[PDB]
């Protein structure tokens, strides 16, 4: 699919993606933190439509992302993402999409998420996250 | 060095690629 | 902690 | 003065400050690399006129400042930064201003320099800086 | 705040 | 069990650690790198006997561990890290013990892994990574 | 990369 | 002289130097603190007698360094470290040596000075300075 790289900021506002209950993880998009404003990344979108949209507005700066967790697995012969989770301080949301395949999780004890990169074809194909203090 | 900054990153999750 | 990262900051220099 | 903060960024791409060769620094602005793309920083100007202009243009990302040095002393009953030199992996910018007073002078063995902080009046009162790896 | 550097912590994986 | 937090270091140059092939994880020991003199860390021992000793000794600092994989489950009604997998930029070590129950993984794309701290009782309960550039 | 950690550092102060 | 690099550590307890009130700056050696325990650091000493020694405890971790400054110039025609100056967020300790030369100062807004390195002849001939969050 088309590769992305937000590339690293000081905070993390809001995310907005989509899913699929039968396929997996679609569109993704955040608007990040800049120094105390808001910075609106790129909408990366996949290459096809029907996807379920979903907000997550967190109560920057108080409430922060503690836990992400998802599962990967085969979808029309391709390892996507198929299910996110985002916890936080303050309430966990999701699991978004088909929770099943090989799950991983991610545990922050000190620091934070503080950008994403990846890939989108028809589907998520990976992810990574920058972490910082 | 390069004259941009660096951060920890971790994965990816998902497709093999590195 | 908060949702803000943290960056070294050296100074100031010039007026107290 | 009046205090500014721009906070850190990636980079530096451009620097754009103003002084007078009798007092000292007046305008400053940076135009800041934010994930491989140009972020324009805001102006912070002196309030007053009669500054020289002056653009410092670096060679991103293979140019990068490995020394900032200068000067600082009274302009009337203000201690403010009377000069300031920028030394880069490839050229040295500067001295502008007043080369007088009490030096100063920050040498970066590992690390860059990813933001700016500091006050202007009718001079640059004082200034900080983000250093990162 | 605090004189004792920090650094990024990930996990804990295993009993809650 | 018996927590332990060895706290954070330069890198890391030989891991000791033990399993049994029908339960989990026992002994957790770790010789880092401190500032290009090897460090020996605590020896983190199970309160039992009867595992595996194995010894992972890294051609420091051309090879580094660039993925910690392994499971988490139920063994006598304790919920323990079952297994442990290391893959570094030139071998993957593991898996060591039984790969049952749910798996975990931190792929790193850029940074070290520099420290380790969690709980030792019959076997590892839990462990959590130091992290940095 | 290598496997040895990083920090920024700043100097030196004296002689050249 | 002979060159010296104690690396990063987790924080600063103790700093014994020695000076002259003639000339400039002789021994030096830190006790850091590693994760917790007091580390040792080598003493680097001076090729020559007839120093004042300095011994500065720190009430670690609630006291930490916040400036450190001092002169540079030169004695029998080499340019050295004449003086030193530590300033904490309780108390300053100095000026020691001669403040006389060229001063130099670093003022940490945010961050910790973690580690050492420099040269050492008949006088401390350079240093420079690990710094961390
Ligand atoms: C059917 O193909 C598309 O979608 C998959 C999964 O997203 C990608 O791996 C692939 O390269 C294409 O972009
Ligand atoms: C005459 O006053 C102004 O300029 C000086 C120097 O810049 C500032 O310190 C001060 O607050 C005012 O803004
Ligand atoms: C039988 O108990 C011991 O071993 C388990 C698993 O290691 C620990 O959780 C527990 O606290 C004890 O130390
Ligand atoms: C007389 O020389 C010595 O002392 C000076 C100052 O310390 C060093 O620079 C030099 O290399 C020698 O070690």
């Amino acid at each position: 699919g088309k590769a992305f790289d937000d590339g690293a900021f000081t905070g993390i506002r809001e995310i907005n993606l989509s899913y699929n209950k039968e396929t997996a993880i679609g569109d993704f998009q955040v608007v990040y933190d800049l120094n105390g404003s808001p910075y609106v990344g790129q909408n990366h979108k996949s290459f096809i439509t029907g996807f379920t949209p979903v907000k997550i507005s967190l109560d920057f700066p108080s409430e922060y992302i503690m836990e992400v967790s998802g599962y990967t697995g085969n979808v029309s012969g391709y390892v996507v993402v198929r299910s996110l989770t985002f916890k936080t301080n303050k309430k966990t949301y999701g699991p978004y999409g088909v929770t099943s395949g090989t799950p991983f999780n991610l545990p922050i004890e000190n620091g934070l998420i503080v950008g994403f990169k990846g890939s989108i074809g028809y589907w998520l194909d990976y992810f990574s996250m920058y972490l910082s203090l | 060095q390069s004259g941009i900054s660096q951060t920890v990153i971790v994965g990816p999750w998902g497709a093999k690629s590195a």
